[PDB]
C-alpha cells in the first residue's frame, strides 16, 4: 500500500482529518516552490506530499497561523510567497 | 419457462440463450417438427414384436400417451432381434420395466 | 470560500422577485437567425440582461476599443461580457396573477384545509370555469360563503359602489387575506378537546397540521398566488439549428411565447372597466398557457400536431412523467471515462491497475498538454491541439510521465455496495482488456467471460490525494456491513499453499515418530537407505528450515519442508511470526482480520502481495490438474445400488399380496434412495483421506477454492434426488451421474431445477439497483456526528435468546456495539463503562446466557440526537477495523449492504411462495450426558396424581452442565410429566420427561371450587360415552352438533373459593375460568374442592401444521415494506390467562377473560396454523399463537418499542444467515428508525394530539422539560410504524422525497411551512451540486500547514508589531 | 435516401487480443488474459509447447467432467478410431508406410476385434476404412456414446501415456512436473466481436442541447454513464471532492468544463467547483413555478 | 473453432476465474484471425441553401486525403486508409450567419461556387483502421449525372 499509511492515520484525530493536511500541503507544494524534506533523502523517481508528513518537520493544526484582526488566513499566504522563490503563475 | 416432462424428443429443454431472458425463447429441437395443424409430431420407429422396422411415424403428442414407447439407449444388434426381454421403458411421464 | 451552513426554501414574493429581475418585459421578441444581437425588448434585450459580442453597439456608433467604460448618448448601453446574460434574471409584470398547479390537484389542499372550503370540489371549479366568488369589501355579508349565477348579489340602490366580483385565482388572494390565522387557532385548540361531538373534532383536527405552518416561521399562505413569471435564461434555451432542416429546442420556447400574448391585453381591461363575462374569457387563455409550465396531463395534457406527447414540462423534468426519470438516475454520461473487457492481473498488486495504453491517449489528454511545453514534442497549447488529439506514438513517454502518481477509478456497472468504486495506479498494459486484481475480484460480483468495467480519471489534486489514503483498495480491506473481509485469497491462490503444507502416507508399518524420542530418530534413519520405511511418509529429523530444503531437494526428504519453506518466506517481507502461522482454508479470511487488528494497516498491504505470489507460484510447481480418473468411484456403490434395486422390487411384490396398504409403500421406496446418495457421497469422503491425499478434484474441493457438498455427490457418486418446479418430489429418483452414460431421461427431470437458478439472475442484471434504492433513499440523511452525548434513555434490551427461526434455536446478537452500563456475568472478564466490546466478548455473554436474561447495550434507534447519529451506539463499523470516525453515511452504507446479499437470495413471488414441511413430536426425553435441567417460564406443581406436571408450552428444555453450555434442546408441551425439577442433578441416560402423545389435558393453575357455568343439558351438555375411559359422564356437544341459540353459549369450569369470589391468576388479574371444548372428558363433580395441577379436561386428537415458513429474497422486501403477510398470525390484543374454547375437528376457538369480559374475547382458528400456544401462563401482550410471520403495525400497537426494533432487524437475518451472508445489527437499524420517525403523541404539550409530525424534535421537547427543570411535563406518545416507500415519501427535505413519483406533495409542504432545510444527509447534497458533508464536508476539518520555516516568519510579522 | 447514398465498408484484421473472449462446446467460457510468450509456458518433452491453458478448478464448480473427457479423447486419438485412418490409410497411399503401420500396429492393439494389417490384404483394410469415413475423428452420439469402460480401453491402444495423465516439464523451471496432467487436443471455438467491443475512448467531444450531457454518435464515442449505484459508491467514501466534481466539473456544468481544461493545461489545479449547471437549472425550474430555491451563506 | 495443444494446470494467478491463456505463437499466425466489416452510411440532404453535393472539392483537409479520393470524393476499392482518412466525400453548406464580409464579395464575383460550403466529410473512427472492400454507387437522374456516374 501507501507507506506508513497507519502512523499517518494515527498522526491525526480524525481520518479524513489526513487528507485535508496532504490535499493542502500538496497544494502549497506546487504553488510556491518546494518542500522540507530534500538533500539528504528525500522520494526518488518521480513523486509526492505525504512523504513529509510522515516525517516531523509538518504542523496541522485548527488554526495555527491566521492574522489578529479579521479572520485571514491569508497573513500565511504572504509570508510564503515572500520566502519561496520558485513562482507559479 | 420451465420444460414439462411431456416435451419429449419435441423440443430442447436447454437450448435457451444466456443473458436477460432465460427460458423465454429456447428454440426447436431436431427431428420434431411442424406438421400440418399446429400439433408437433416427433418420429418413431414403429417396432412389431421383437423385430424393429426401418420405417417412422409422427405420433402426436396425445397419441403418444395412448401407447409404449421404448428408449435408443437399448442394445440392438441390427433390426430383427432384441438383446434382453426386460428393458428399460418409458410412458407419458413415468417409467416401467416392460418386455419386448 | 466558507462552507454552505443551510439553504432556506420559501415562497418567492412580489417584492422578493423584483430584486434580481431588472427592467421588465412586454413582448415575446427572441433572437431573429440572421444576427444574434437583441431584437427588441422581449426576452433578450442588451439593457435588461446584456449584450452578445464583444465591445461593439447595436447601432454602431462606437465599437473601438477608444470607448469601453463611457456608454453612448444616442443609445447609453454598457457592453460587457457575454457570460452576463446568463445570470441576470429578468421578470414579466403580469396582469392578472395565476395559481400554482401544485397547490390545488394535491390532495392535501393547502388551500382547503385552512380555508373553509371544498378540499377538491370548489377548486375545479372557480380556477377554470367561470363560476365568480366574491372577494371581499363592504357588498354582500356572505364573507366566506360562495355563489354562483342566479346567486350574485346586486346593490338595489340608486347609486352603488363597484363591485369587487373576480373568478380563477386573482380571487384566490383576497380569501386568503381574508382569513386571520391567529383567530383560527385559539378556537381550533378549544372545539378539539372540549366539544363531545365526534364530527367537529375530525373536521379542524386535520386543517391545523397546516394552519400552524403559517403562525410559524413560515411565511404567509398570500404568497401561494403567482403575481410575477420568472423568466428563462436565454443561453439556457438557445435556438441553434442542428443537422439539415431538424431543429433541437427546448419545449419552453414555445410556451413563454404564449403567455406574454395573452397579458398585454389583459392590463387593458384592469384600470377601466372589469365585466364578470369580459374578463373571465381573457385569463382563460392565460391561465392555460401558465399551466404549460407547471405541469400538463393533471386535468389537459399539450399535444403537438400530429404527436400525442405531452411537453415535457418544467415539472415533468423532475418526476419524470413520460417515463425519463429511469434514465435520469440511470447516469450522467462523464466526459472522462471508458470501456472494456476485464482479466486477471497476476502480478498486479492493489495498489495498481493494468489500463491499456491506446485508451490513455485520449481520457489523459488534458495532462498532456501542461507537460509537452516543458520537452520539445510540442511548442504551444494551440498547436498542441491538432497533433496529441489522435493517433501519436511521440506522447507514449511523456504521458508515462504523468501517471507516475495520478491514480484512476474503475467501476462495475452493477455498483451494489461501497467497493463499487475503487481506486488503483494506472499501468501501461498492451491489449484492450483491463487488468483487475484477483483478490479485489471478491469485491466486484461478476466473472470473466464477456464483462466490462469502466474507468474515470481524477482532474483536481484535491480528490486525487484523498483517492489514495481513503479511496485506494487495500486501505479499506474490511466490508462495510461486517467485519469479515471481502478480498480475499479464493481459488488457484489457496490452492498452491494448500498443496504445500500436505502430508504424503503410503505403505507404513513401524510407528514412526522420530519428533521427540531419541531412539526412533537413529532407527529410522538408516531405514530410509533401506527397503522398509518409505520417503513419502511421516519422517522429521534434522536442523533448521533452510537447511531442510537441501536434504529434500536431493530425494533424500519429501514433506516436513512445505510447512518449514512457508513459514520462513511469509514472515519474511513483514516481522510478528508469532501470528503468522495460520493459513489453511478457512483461516484463510480469518488472517486478513487479526493480522490489522495487532499489527496495523501498512503492513496488511505488503503482506497481501507475498500471499499472491507464492500463493499461485506453487499452483503450478504441483500441478493440480483435474481428470477423468480423478473423480475414483467408491467400491460401495455398486453394493448400496444393489441392494437398493433390490428393495424396491420386494415394495412392488407386497402390493400385490396384500401386505403394505397406500402409506409405508410410498415412504420406503423415497428414503432408500434419499440416503443411498448420502452413503456413497462419503464413502469417497472417508477413501481419499486414507489412501490418497493428494487428489487433485479432492484437494479442490477439501480446501478453499470452489468446491460444495452436493456438487461433488452428482459427479462421483450419485445426484440424491430432483424436485419438480412446483415443489412436489418426484418419486422416481436417477441413478446415472455425469462419469457413467447419462440417459436422456435423467438428464431431462435434472432440466426442471436447473431453469430455476439461471431464470433467476436473468431479471436482477437488467436493474440491480432496484432492491437498493428502496432503501438508500430512506436513511439517506444518516451522518456521523458524535458529541459525548451518552444518553441513557430508551435502552433497548438485549434478548438472552434470539427470537426463533424454528422453534428453538440459540444464538446471539451483538458484535462491535457499545454497552448501556457495567454489567458482571464472566468470572474473570468485566465490561465496564460504555466500552467498545470486541468480537471476542459476545461469546463470553453468550457463555453464561443461563445467568443474563437481557445485555444493556445502547442503541440506534435510541439516540438523542436528531439528525445525525452518535458514534457510541453505533460500532467500529466503517471501513476498517477501529472505532467509527466522524463525517461518515452510515445509512447508503447500511442499504448497500443489503440489497447486495439479495442477489443472492431465491425470486419467486413478492407476495410469498410457500414452502413444505412437517410437524412430529415424541413423548420421550431422554438426557444424554450429566448435568442439572434448566427450565425458563415455567410454572411447576405438584397435583394429586402425584406428579410433577408443568402449566406452560414453548419451554426451553436443554442440558446445561456446570460451564454453561447448550448440549441439547428439547420441546415440552402442555400437561407434560417431569421426573425432575429444576435444578436437580440428573444422570447420563435417565428420563426426565414423559407424557401423553395422544391427549392434551386442561389443567388448572388455582385451588378452590368447581363451579358448572353456562351448562344446560340439551343445550351445550349431553350424557355421553368415551371409547377408552368406559366412564359414562357429562360431555360437551361440539359447535356444530349444538342446537340453535346455543351458538353464544361457552361451557366452562369457572374456579371460585369458600366465598363464592373469584379467583384471580398469580401474577396477573385474569379469572380462572376454563372453557370446556366439544368431546371432553369431564370425571368431575360439581362443587367438589380441587387443587393446582388437577386435569378438568382433555383432548382426544391433535393436528396442525403442515405448510408455513417463508424465507427468501420476498420476504426481504415484505419486512422493510410492512404488508399483509402470506400466513397472518391473529396477535394477542389482551395479554392475560389463556384457555381454548373448543377442540372440534370443524373450527378450534381460543377465549381469553380479562376483567369483566370473557366470551366476547373469542378468536377462531383455522386447522391450518399450528397451535403454539398453551392453556395455562399468562403470555405476553403481542405474544405469537399461530405458527407464522406477524404485523410489523399490529405488534407495535402491543407489547412495546422493545419488540419492533428488535423484530424487525431479526427476521431479515434470519434469510441472509442461511445463504451464508452475515450482515451486522448496526446497518440493519439505522433504517428502521425512518420508518419510525413519525408518530403521534396523546399527551398535548406544544401541539395537538392528531399531528403526525416527527419523533426526533419530540424527544428534545421532553427532554429539556424533565430532565433539567422548569415542571417535568409528561410528553408521552405512541409509535408509528410505516413502511420505507412511505416514511421516505414524507420526509423533512424537499429534495430527498422528490426521488419518488409524488413531487407535488412534497415539494407544496417544505414551501407552504417556510421549513429551512439543513443539508445533512448526501444524497440531497449530490443533486444540488455542493461539497459532500462527510469529508470532508464536515465542518470539523479546517487546518491549516506549517513548516518550522514558514513558523518563525510569521513570528517575524508579529514581531514588528511591538511598538517602541 | 435522398441525393445519393455512399456507403463504404471498412474491413479491420481482428486478431487475437486481451479482451477476445474463448469457449469449447460444453460451457467453459472464459477470457483471454495476457499472451504469453512460448518461453515462460510449460511444453512437453517431445517439443509442441501447449497453445491453450485452462483453468482445473472450473469443474469442481462448475458441474462440466464432459470437457475432461474430450481431452483424453483427443490425446488417444492417435490410436482409438482416428487410428483406422490416420494409418491403414496412410499406408495404402505412401509405400514407404505400410512397412511401418503393420508392426505398429498390432504392438500397440492387440484386440481381435480391431483390423489386423498382418493378416489383411491391401485390398482387405482399404474396405474396412470405408465403413467409417465419415467419422474421421472418430463417432460420438449425445446421452448414448462413450462409457467410462470403452474409453479406458482404447487408450492402450495407441501412442502413448497410460491411463490419460502423462508426464510433463514445466516451461520455467525445467525439472520433472511433479505428478503427471491431463492434456489433449480440445475443440475450442473464438466468439465474434460485438460493437460494444470496441474501445470507447472520449475526453471532450459534442454536447446535448436542453442539457449540457456529452453525447456520441459516429465519430464521438458514446460516454459511460454514471448511474445512482455508482453515486452511492463515492457517497460511501469520505471522498468530497471526487463524486462533487464527478456531476459538475466532469459533465454538467459548463463554466466547470473550461476553467478546468484551461487549468490543466498551465501545470496548477483547476479552479474550487462554483455553481454548478445542476444547481442553476434546477433552481430556474422553481422560480418560474410558485415556489422559490435560493441559496443562504453561513 | 479449432483444435490445439491444451494442457489444464493453475498456471500463475492468470486463469484465476475463467481465464485464458494462449502462446505467443497464436498471433505469429493467422489461425484466429477472422474479417469483421463496418459499414459507415453517409447521407446528404438538403440544406437551407440548396442541396449538397458530392465531390472531392473539400477544403480544411490535407494531401494525404484527397489522395486515395477520385475526382467525385469517393475513395477507390482497396485503399489501405487508416484513422483520420476521408471515405466519403460529403459537403455541406455553411449559411449567411457562417459568412464573412471577405467572402461575400468574392461570392459574387468569382462565382457562387467558391466559398460558399464548408468541411462535412466522414472519416474514419478514432481507434480502427482498415481497408476498402466494397464502395457504393448511387447517382439519381434528377440530380443529373455527374463526374460520379
Ligand atoms: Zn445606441
Ligand atoms: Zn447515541
Amino acid at each position: 500500500a501507501r507507506v506508513t499509511v497507519q502512523d499517518a492515520v494515527e498522526k491525526i484525530g480524525n481520518r479524513f482529518d489526513l487528507v485535508l493536511v496532504a490535499a493542502r500541503r500538496a497544494r502549497q507544494m506546487q504553488v510556491g516552490g518546494k518542500d522540507p524534506l530534500v538533500p539528504e533523502e528525500n522520494d526518488k523517481t518521480t513523486v509526492i506530499a505525504l512523504r513529509e508528513i510522515e516525517e516531523g518537520l509538518i504542523n496541522n493544526q485548527i488554526l495555527d497561523v491566521r492574522e489578529r484582526q479579521e479572520q485571514q488566513e491569508q497573513e500565511a499566504a504572504e509570508l510564503q510567497a515572500v520566502t519561496a522563490i520558485a513562482e507559479g503563475r | 419457462r420451465d420444460v414439462h416432462p411431456t416435451h419429449y424428443g419435441r423440443v430442447c429443454p436447454i437450448e435457451t440463450p444466456e443473458g436477460p431472458n432465460i427460458g423465454l425463447i429456447n428454440s426447436l429441437s431436431v427431428y420434431a417438427q411442424t406438421n400440418e395443424y399446429g400439433f408437433l409430431e416427433t418420429p418413431y420407429r414403429k417396432v412389431t414384436d421383437g423385430v424393429v422396422t426401418d420405417e417412422i411415424h409422427y405420433l402426436s403428442a396425445i397419441e403418444e400417451g395412448n401407447y409404449v414407447i421404448a428408449q435408443a439407449n437399448s442394445n440392438l444388434d441390427e433390426e430383427g432381434h432384441f438383446v434382453e426381454d426386460l428393458v428399460t421403458c418409458r410412458s407419458k411421464g413415468e417409467s416401467s420395466l416392460f418386455s419386448r | 470560500t466558507e462552507e454552505f451552513d443551510a439553504i432556506k426554501i420559501a415562497l418567492a414574493s412580489p417584492d422578493m422577485i423584483r430584486s434580481w429581475s431588472f427592467g421588465e418585459v412586454k413582448k415575446p421578441e427572441t433572437i431573429n437567425y440572421r444576427t444574434f444581437k437583441p431584437e427588441r425588448d422581449g426576452l433578450f434585450c442588451a439593457r435588461i440582461f446584456g449584450p452578445v459580442k464583444d465591445y461593439e453597439c447595436l447601432c454602431g456608433k462606437y465599437k473601438r476599443l477608444k470607448h469601453r467604460g463611457v456608454i453612448c448618448e444616442k443609445c447609453g448601453v454598457e457592453v460587457t461580457q457575454t457570460k452576463v446574460r446568463r445570470e441576470r434574471m429578468g421578470h414579466i409584470e403580469l396582469a392578472s396573477p395565476t395559481a400554482h398547479i401544485w397547490f390545488l390537484k394535491s390532495l392535501p389542499s393547502r388551500i382547503g384545509l385552512l380555508l373553509d372550503m371544498p378540499l377538491r370540489d370548489i377548486e375545479r371549479v372557480l380556477y377554470f370555469e367561470s363560476y365568480v366568488v366574491i372577494e371581499g369589501g363592504m357588498t354582500n355579508l356572505e364573507r366566506q360563503q360562495i355563489l354562483t349565477e342566479e346567486q350574485y348579489l346586486d346593490a338595489l340602490e340608486e347609486f352603488g359602489d363597484e363591485f369587487d366580483a373576480k373568478m380563477g385565482a386573482e380571487a384566490i388572494q383576497a380569501l386568503l387575506k381574508s382569513m386571520d390565522l391567529e383567530q383560527e387557532c385559539e378556537q381550533l385548540r378549544e372545539e378539539l378537546n372540549e366539544t363531545n361531538s365526534e364530527t367537529k373534532r375530525k373536521k379542524l383536527t386535520k386543517r391545523i397540521k397546516l394552519l400552524e405552518a403559517f403562525v410559524q416561521s413560515g411565511n404567509k399562505p398570500e404568497w401561494m398566488i403567482l403575481t410575477v413569471l420568472p423568466v428563462l435564461p436565454p443561453d439556457l434555451r438557445p435556438l441553434v439549428p442542428l443537422d439539415g432542416g431538424r431543429f433541437a429546442t427546448s419545449d419552453l420556447n414555445d410556451l413563454y411565447r404564449r403567455v406574454i400574448n395573452r397579458n398585454n391585453r389583459l392590463k387593458r381591461l384592469l384600470d377601466l372597466a372589469a365585466p364578470d363575462i369580459i374578463v373571465r374569457n381573457e385569463k382563460r387563455m392565460l391561465q392555460e398557457a401558465v399551466d404549460a409550465l407547471l405541469d400538463n396531463g393533471r386535468r389537459g395534457r399539450a399535444i403537438t400536431g400530429s404527436n400525442k406527447r405531452p411537453l415535457k414540462s418544467l415539472a415533468d423534468m423532475i418526476k419524470g412523467k413520460q417515463g425519463r426519470f429511469r434514465q435520469n438516475l440511470l447516469g450522467k454520461r462523464v466526459d472522462y471515462s471508458g470501456r472494456s473487457v476485464i482479466t486477471v492481473g497476476p502480478y498486479l498488486r492493489l495498489h495498481q491497475c493494468g489500463l491499456p495504453k491506446k485508451m490513455a491517449l485520449e481520457l489523459f489528454k488534458p495532462f498532456i498538454y501542461g507537460k509537452l511545453e516543458l520537452r520539445g514534442l510540442a511548442t504551444t497549447i494551440k498547436a498542441a491541439k491538432k497533433m496529441v488529439e489522435r493517433e501519436e506514438a511521440v506522447v507514449w513517454d511523456i504521458l508515462d510521465e504523468v501517471i507516475r502518481e495520478h491514480p484512476v477509478l474503475l467501476n462495475r456497472a452493477p455498483t451494489l455496495h461501497r467497493l463499487g468504486i475503487q481506486a488503483f495506479e494506472p499501468v501501461l498494459i498492451e491489449g484492450k482488456a483491463i487488468q483487475l486484481h484477483p483478490l479485489v475480484c471478491a469485491a466486484y460480483n461478476a466473472d470473466f467471460d464477456g464483462d466490462q468495467m469502466a474507468v474515470h480519471v481524477p482532474l483536481t489534486l484535491e480528490a486525487q490525494l484523498e483517492a489514495r489514503a481513503l479511496m485506494m483498495s487495500t486501505n479499506n480491506i474490511l466490508s462495510p456491513a461486517n467485519g469479515e473481509p471481502i478480498i480475499v485469497p479464493s481459488q488457484d491462490v489457496v490452492l498452491g499453499l494448500y498443496y504445500m503444507t500436505r502430508d504424503c502416507v503410503n505403505a507404513k508399518g513401524e510407528g514412526m515418530v522420530l519428533t521427540g524420542p531419541k531412539e526412533a530418530e537413529r532407527l529410522y534413519r538408516s531405514g530410509l537407505a533401506s527397503l522398509h520405511a518409505r520417503v513419502k511418509v511421516r519422517i522429521t529429523e534434522y536442523e533448521k528450515d533452510a537447511n531442510g530444503e537441501l536434504v529434500a531437494k536431493t530425494s533424500l526428504k519429501d514433506t516436513t519442508v512445505g510447512r518449514a519453506i512457508l513459514w520462513m518466506i511469509v514472515p519474511k517481507g513483514l516481522p510478528y511470526s508469532i501470528v503468522n502461522q495460520a493459513l489453511g482454508k478457512k483461516a484463510i479470511s480469518k488472517m486478513l482480520n487479526t493480522c490489522y487488528r495487532i499489527l496495523g494497516l501498512k503492513p496488511t498491504v505488503i503482506f497481501a502481495d507475498q500471499i499472491m505470489y507464492t500463493g499461485f507460484a506453487y499452483a503450478a510447481r504441483s500441478g493440480a490438474s483435474v481428470g477423468i480418473d480423478d473423480m475414483v468411484i467408491p467400491e460401495k456403490k455398486h453394493e448400496i445400488i444393489s441392494e437398493a434395486e433390490a428393495e424396491v422390487a420386494e415394495i412392488q411384490e407386497q402390493f400385490q399380496s396384500g401386505l403394505v396398504t397406500a402409506g409405508e409403500r410410498y415412504n420406503k421406496v423415497i428414503d432408500i434412495w434419499a440416503a443411498a446418495n448420502d452413503r456413497v457421497s462419503k464413502a469417497m469422503m472417508d477413501n481419499l483421506q486414507t489412501e490418497v491425499s493428494f487428489n487433485s478434484i479432492y484437494m479442490m474441493a477439501d480446501s478453499g477454492a470452489r468446491g460444495s457438498a452436493a456438487q461433488i455427490r452428482q459427479l462421483a457418486g450419485m445426484r440424491g434426488l430432483m424436485a419438480k418446479p412446483d415443489g412436489s418430489i418426484i418419486e422416481t429418483p436417477i441413478t446415472a451421474n455425469f462419469r457413467e452414460g447419462l440417459n436422456v431421461l435423467q438428464y431431462f427431470i435434472s432440466t426442471h431445477g436447473a431453469r430455476k437458478g439461471l431464470a433467476d439472475t436473468a431479471l436482477k442484471t437488467a436493474n440491480s439497483g432496484y432492491l437498493t434504492r428502496r432503501l438508500v433513499d430512506v436513511a439517506q440523511d444518516l451522518v456521523v456526528t458524535e458529541d459525548d452525548c451518552g444518553t441513557h434513555e430508551g435502552i433497548m434490551m438485549t434478548p438472552v435468546i434470539e427470537g426463533g427461526d424454528v422453534k428453538e434455536p440459540l444464538r446471539d446478537r451483538v458484535l462491535g456495539r457499545v454497552t448501556a452500563e457495567d454489567v458482571l456475568k464472566p468470572g474473570t472478564a468485566d465490561i465496564l463503562v460504555p466500552r467498545n466490546t470486541l468480537l471476542h466478548e459476545q461469546w463470553c455473554d453468550l457463555l453464561e446466557e443461563n445467568s443474563v436474561d437481557a445485555v444493556k447495550v445502547r442503541s440506534v434507534v435510541s439516540c438523542d440526537t436528531d439528525f445525525g447519529v452518535c458514534a457510541h451506539c453505533y460500532g467500529r463499523d466503517l471501513a476498517r477495523g477501529h472505532i467509527i470516525n466522524k463525517g461518515e453515511a452510515i445509512g447508503v452504507i447500511a442499504a448497500q449492504s443489503i440489497g447486495e446479499p439479495g442477489t443472492q437470495l431465491t425470486m419467486r413471488t413478492f407476495h410469498i411462495g410457500g414452502a413444505a414441511s412437517r410437524a412430529a413430536a415424541e413423548s420421550s426425553i431422554q438426557v444424554k450426558n450429566k448435568g442439572s435441567i434448566k427450565l425458563s417460564n415455567v410454572k411447576s406443581v405438584v397435583n394429586s396424581s402425584g406428579k410433577l406436571v408443568i402449566t406452560s408450552r414453548n419451554t426451553e428444555l436443554k442440558l446445561i452442565d456446570e460451564f454453561g453450555r447448550t448440549k441439547e434442546s428439547y420441546k415440552v408441551p402442555y400437561g407434560a410429566v417431569l421426573a425432575k425439577g429444576d435444578g436437580e442433578q440428573v444422570a447420563g441416560g435417565e428420563t426426565v420427561a414423559n407424557w401423553d402423545p395422544h391427549t392434551m389435558p386442561v389443567i388448572t393453575e388455582v385451588s378452590g371450587f368447581v363451579r358448572f357455568t353456562d351448562m344446560i343439558d340439551g343445550q351445550t351438555i349431553t350424557r355421553q360415552t368415551d371409547e377408552l375411559t368406559g366412564l359414562s359422564s357429562l360431555v360437551v356437544l361440539d359447535s356444530a352438533e349444538r342446537t340453535a341459540g346455543g351458538k353464544d353459549l361457552r361451557p366452562a369450569l369457572k374456579i371460585v373459593d369458600a366465598q363464592g369470589n373469584d379467583v384471580l391468576i398469580p401474577g396477573t388479574d385474569m379469572p380462572a375460568q376454563y372453557f370446556l371444548p366439544g368431546k371432553a372428558i369431564v370425571q368431575l363433580e360439581d362443587g367438589v374442592q380441587i387443587s393446582s395441577g388437577d386435569t378438568l379436561a382433555r383432548i382426544p386428537q391433535e393436528s396442525g401444521g403442515t405448510k408455513d415458513i417463508t424465507g427468501g429474497l420476498p420476504r426481504v422486501a415484505d419486512l422493510f415494506e410492512a404488508r399483509r403477510p402470506k400466513e397472518p398470525a391473529i396477535l394477542a390484543e389482551i395479554s392475560g390467562i389463556v384457555s381454548f374454547g373448543k377442540e372440534t375437528k370443524g373450527k378450534r376457538r381460543l377465549v381469553i377473560t380479562p376483567v369483566d369480559g370473557s366470551d366476547p374475547y373469542e378468536e377462531m382458528i383455522p386447522k391450518w396454523r399450528q397451535l403454539n400456544v398453551f392453556e395455562g401462563e399468562r403470555v405476553e401482550r403481542g405474544d405469537v399463537i399461530s405458527d407464522g410471520p406477524e404485523a410489523p403495525h399490529d405488534i407495535l400497537r402491543l407489547r412495546g418499542v422493545h419488540a419492533v426494533t428488535r423484530y424487525i432487524v431479526n427476521e431479515v437475518q434470519d434469510v441472509y444467515r442461511l445463504q451464508g451472508v452475515k450482515i451486522n445489527d448496526k446497518h440493519i437499524e439505522v433504517i428502521v428508525r425512518q420508518m419510525l420517525r413519525k408518530a403521534t403523541i396523546v399527551n398535548a404539550g406544544s401541539s395537538d394530539f392528531l399531528e403526525g409530525e416527527q419523533v426526533e424534535y419530540s424527544r428534545v421537547k421532553i427532554a429539556n422539560r424533565e430532565l433539567e427543570a422548569n415542571g417535568k411535563v409528561g410528553a408521552t406518545y405512541s409509535r408509528d410504524l410505516l413502511g420505507i416507500t412511505k416514511a421516505s415519501l414524507a420526509t423533512e427535505s424537499f429534495i430527498s422525497a422528490a426521488s419518488f413519483q409524488e413531487t407535488t406533495r412534497v415539494l407544496t409542504e417544505a414551501a407552504v411551512a417556510g421549513k429551512r432545510d439543513e443539508l445533512r444527509g448526501l444524497k440531497e447534497n449530490v443533486i444540488v451540486g455542493r461539497l459532500i458533508p462527510a469529508g470532508t464536508g464536515y465542518a470539523y476539518h479546517q487546518d491549516r500547514m506549517r513548516r518550522r520555516a514558514a513558523g518563525e516568519a510569521p513570528a517575524a510579522p508579529q514581531v514588528t508589531a511591538e511598538d517602541a | 435516401g435522398v441525393l445519393k447514398i455512399v456507403k463504404v465498408y471498412l474491413a479491420v484484421k481482428r486478431r487475437i487480443q486481451p479482451g477476445d473472449k474463448m469457449a469449447g462446446r460444453h460451457g467453459n467460457k472464459g477470457v483471454i488474459s495476457k499472451i504469453n510468450p512460448i518461453e515462460d509456458m510449460p511444453y512437453d518433452e517431445n517439443g509442441t509447447p501447449v497453445d491453450i491453458v485452462l483453468n482445473p478448478l472450473g469443474v469442481p464448480s462448475r458441474m462440466n467432467i464432459g470437457q475432461i473427457l474430450e481431452t483424453h479423447l483427443g490425446m488417444a486419438a492417435k490410436g482409438i478410431g482416428d487410428k483406422i485412418n490416420a494409418m491403414l490409410k496412410q499406408q495404402q497411399e505412401v509405400a514407404k508406410l505400410r512397412e511401418f503401420i503393420q508392426r505398429a500396429y498390432d504392438l500397440g492393439a492387440d484386440v481381435r476385434q480391431k483390423v489386423d494389417l498382418s493378416t489383411f490384404s491391401d485390398e482387405e483394410v482399404m474396405r474396412l476404412a470405408e465403413n467409417l469415413r465419415k467419422g474421421m475423428p472418430i463417432a460420438t452420439p449425445v446421452f448414448d456414446g462413450a462409457k467410462e469402460a470403452e474409453i479406458k480401453e482404447l487408450l492402450k491402444l495407441g501412442d502413448l501415456p497410460t491411463s490419460g495423465q502423462i508426464r510433463l516439464y514445466d516451461g520455467r523451471t525445467g525439472e520433472q512436473f511433479e505428478r503427471p496432467v491431463t492434456v489433449g487436443y480440445m475443440y475450442m471455438l473464438k466468439l465474434n466481436h460485438l460493437v460494444d467491443d470496441k474501445m470507447h475512448a472520449r475526453s471532450t467531444g459534442s454536447y446535448s442541447l436542453v442539457t449540457q450531457q456529452p453525447l456520441g454518435g459516429k465519430a464521438q464515442f458514446g460516454g459511460q454513464r454514471f448511474g445512482e449505484m455508482e453515486v452511492w459508491a463515492l457517497e460511501a467514501y469520505g471522498a468530497a471532492y471526487t463524486l462533487q466534481e464527478m456531476l459538475t466539473v466532469k459533465s454538467d456544468d459548463v463554466n466547470g468544463r473550461t476553467k478546468m481544461y484551461k487549468n490543466i493545461v498551465d501545470g496548477n489545479h483547476q479552479m474550487e467547483p462554483g455553481m454548478p449547471e445542476s444547481f442553476n437549472v434546477l433552481l430556474k425550474e422553481i422560480r418560474s413555478l410558485g415556489i422559490n430555491i435560493e441559496l443562504e451563506d453561513e | 473453432g479449432q483444435n490445439m495443444r491444451v494442457a489444464f494446470m493453475p498456471w500463475n494467478g492468470y486463469n484465476f476465474e475463467d481465464s485464458i491463456l494462449v502462446s505467443e505463437r497464436v498471433v505469429q499466425e493467422d489461425r484466429f484471425t477472422t474479417i469483421h466489416i463496418q459499414e459507415l452510411a453517409c447521407v446528404s440532404r438538403d440544406t437551407k441553401l440548396g442541396p449538397e453535393e458530392i465531390t472531392a472539392d473539400i477544403p480544411n483537409v490535407g494531401e494525404a486525403a484527397l489522395s486515395k479520393l477520385d475526382e467525385s470524393g469517393i475513395v477507390y476499392i482497396g485503399a489501405e486508409v487508416t484513422g483520420g482518412d476521408i471515405l466519403v466525400g460529403k459537403v455541406t453548406p455553411k449559411g449567411e450567419t457562417q459568412l464573412t464580409p471577405e467572402e461575400k464579395l468574392l461570392r459574387a464575383i468569382f462565382g457562387e461556387k467558391a466559398s460558399d460550403v464548408k468541411d462535412s466529410s466522414l472519416r474514419v473512427p478514432n481507434g480502427v483502421s482498415g481497408t476498402v472492400i466494397d464502395v457504393q454507387v448511387f447517382t439519381r437522374d434528377g440530380v443529373e449525372k455527374d463526374k460520379r456516374a
